[PDB]
């Protein structure tokens, strides 16, 4: 399963927070696109949860669907 | 009220600064809070019967930065 969401990432630091609170919600394999404001995330977590999980930040988060 | 100094792993720019800022002022307690770049950290003036060091270290956590307490301050 392969959801994708809109995270707007300004900076590197930005994004270095996405991939922390990512893995710290564990069983996940990500990739995250800093130019295209963007995040991809493999996992058996719900999408309503990884969602919960990705604005922590702080940033305003979107969920766009599936690839998948 | 008393004084903390979290140290924050992570921060590159203000959007950093900024973010870290205006969220960790919006929690209740928090009388004031400056975080700066070049020493790598956050100092927040707070009402201790609302928030503990450890609470206020912890939301740094929870936003992907990497906060380690380094400086409890007070009367
Ligand atoms: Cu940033
Ligand atoms: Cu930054
Ligand atoms: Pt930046
Ligand atoms: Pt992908």
């Amino acid at each position: 399963p392969k959801h994708e969401f809109s995270v707007d990432m300004t900076c590197g630091g930005c994004a270095e927070a996405v991939s922390r609170v990512l893995n710290k919600l564990g069983g996940v394999k990500y990739d995250i696109d800093l130019p295209n404001k963007k995040v991809c995330i493999e996992s058996e977590h719900s999408m309503d949860t990884l969602l919960a999980t990705l604005k922590k930040t702080g940033k305003t988060v979107s969920y766009l669907g599936l690839e998948i | 009220v008393n004084s903390v100094t979290i140290s924050v792993e992570g921060m590159t720019c203000n959007s950093c600064v900024w973010t870290i800022e205006q969220q960790i002022g919006k929690v209740n307690g928090v009388h004031h809070i400056k975080v700066s770049l070049e020493e790598k950290n956050a100092t927040i003036i707070y009402d201790p019967k609302l928030q503990t060091p450890k609470t206020l270290q912890e939301a740094i956590d929870d936003m992907g930065f990497d906060a380690v307490i380094h400086n409890i301050e007070g009367r």
